[PDB]
């Protein structure tokens, strides 16, 4: 759940 | 009288307050095309969740927080600071909000892009209220931070973290207006006074969404991720 | 370092009406009781307290100075957006920490289970219960809830307020003395003002979810009692 | 419009 915030997050 | 480390704390929020701002290609506004122009915006609000996640992960403390408070956070940030956003780009000479460097939006616009007014005049509305308080960037910026370490926000885990993170945030906005400008005692409660209307522009935002799931109308997934109940 | 002759008469005037409606507040209804009257009864049980309430509120607005002064069509919109949130703050005064119960009668004490034999929902139960538990840490005295309610009241950004600027400009001298005072009773807590206010923003949000339990209820065939119906429909 | 209210605010 919550995939945008959660990719925003990992990414970089 | 600001101490050492405050003022730099600020400029180096400012920094990144503009080191994210700077930092894409949308489909174009038409000239059904409103079908054209919620596309439009949506790719417009996506693009600023992007700019809110890199901010609030080079706001100090941020990281500090376990991932699932800080997608609580955000979750309930984003549309706050949208609008915070949104006011810092309104132009009160052409009444108009200003999103990336050239795209201009009226009041008008807002409705060929398919909202009802009872969203399309507070958010104006609540541009020009800042306008009145005018700040500086440096005000924003904290003010943003104190925004995004609200502890009440649903389903924090560590609220008491949470309100610890955002003490030295709020020290640093009371200084910086105390000094700024010294006679004005009220500006600082009036500028806290706003956070207390994004929260309400935060509801007229949820009623205009699920207005959307009547109008037949739906958001890109990611931010459905973020708006839908 | 002290506070100046007007403030300490504004407060005290403030606290003593809230001391005087708290009072007259107190001079029946339908008792605590499982059953479908017995049900609906529990929703009385409550909506008459939400009522009394509403009336101990109201009767406090019309002695805060200044407030009587604007439009009669003004003060119907700022009871009508503060009545809930300042029932939530005096909520936060009944509640007890140690057992997470809220007082109302004088020895009667409602569990959240409570709450919800009566009719309400857990997503409103447990965000009054978490606000009521967080503002109640803070530990504001008689002047400090006095003043708190009293700029609630006076908030300009209400729904419907048709001379927003005559309401900003009553709330300043009472945003100004609640300064002074925590300023002068907690000088080393250079931020209580401030966590003060935080509670406001917490309150509005509260308003949201409160909304939500309101229209919630009418799917559920269910109907407010007119005073209540009144402000919240 | 707001009957009950518009009383309680002029009681007295
Ligand atoms: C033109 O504005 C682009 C979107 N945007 C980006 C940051 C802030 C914004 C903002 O306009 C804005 C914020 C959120 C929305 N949503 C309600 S929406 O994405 O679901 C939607 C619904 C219907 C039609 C189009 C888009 C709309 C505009 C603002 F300022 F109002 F908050
Ligand atoms: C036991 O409390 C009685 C009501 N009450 C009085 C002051 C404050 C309250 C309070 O419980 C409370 C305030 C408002 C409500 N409303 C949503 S209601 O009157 O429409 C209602 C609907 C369904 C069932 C019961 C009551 C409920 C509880 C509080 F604290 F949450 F704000
Ligand atoms: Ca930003
Ligand atoms: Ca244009
Ligand atoms: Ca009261
Ligand atoms: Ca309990
Ligand atoms: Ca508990
Ligand atoms: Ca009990």
């Amino acid at each position: 759940d919550h995939q945008l915030l959660r990719y925003l997050l990992d990414k970089d | 009288q600001l101490t050492a480390a405050q003022e730099l704390m600020i400029q180096q929020l400012v920094a990144a307050q503009l080191q994210c701002n700077k930092r894409p290609k949308v489909t174009p506004w038409p000239l059904d095309a409103r079908q054209q122009r919620f596309a439009h915006f949506t790719e417009l609000a996506i693009i600023s969740v992007q700019e809110i996640v890199d901010f609030a992960k080079q706001v100090p403390g941020f990281l500090q927080l376990g991932r699932e408070d800080q997608i609580a956070l955000l979750k309930a940030s984003t549309i706050e600071i949208m609008l915070l956003e949104t006011a810092r780009r309104y132009n009160h000479e052409t009444e108009c909000i200003t999103f990336l460097k050239d795209f201009t939006y009226s009041k008008d616009d807002f409705h060929r892009a398919g909202l009802q007014v009872e969203f399309i005049n507070p958010i104006f509305e609540f541009s020009r209220a800042m306008r009145r308080l005018g700040l500086d960037d440096a005000e924003y910026a904290l003010l943003i931070a104190i925004n995004i370490f609200s502890a009440d926000r649903p389903n924090v885990q560590e609220p008491g973290r949470v309100e610890a993170l955002q003490q030295p945030y709020v020290e640093a906005l009371l200084s910086y207006t105390r000094i700024k400008r010294p006679q004005d005692q009220l500006r600082f409660p009036r500028m806290l006074m706003k956070l207390v209307s994004l929260r309400t522009l935060s509801s007229v935002h949820s009623e205009q969404v699920f207005a959307l799931r009547l109008q037949d109308k739906k958001l890109p997934p990611l931010l459905s991720e973020i708006w839908d109940v």
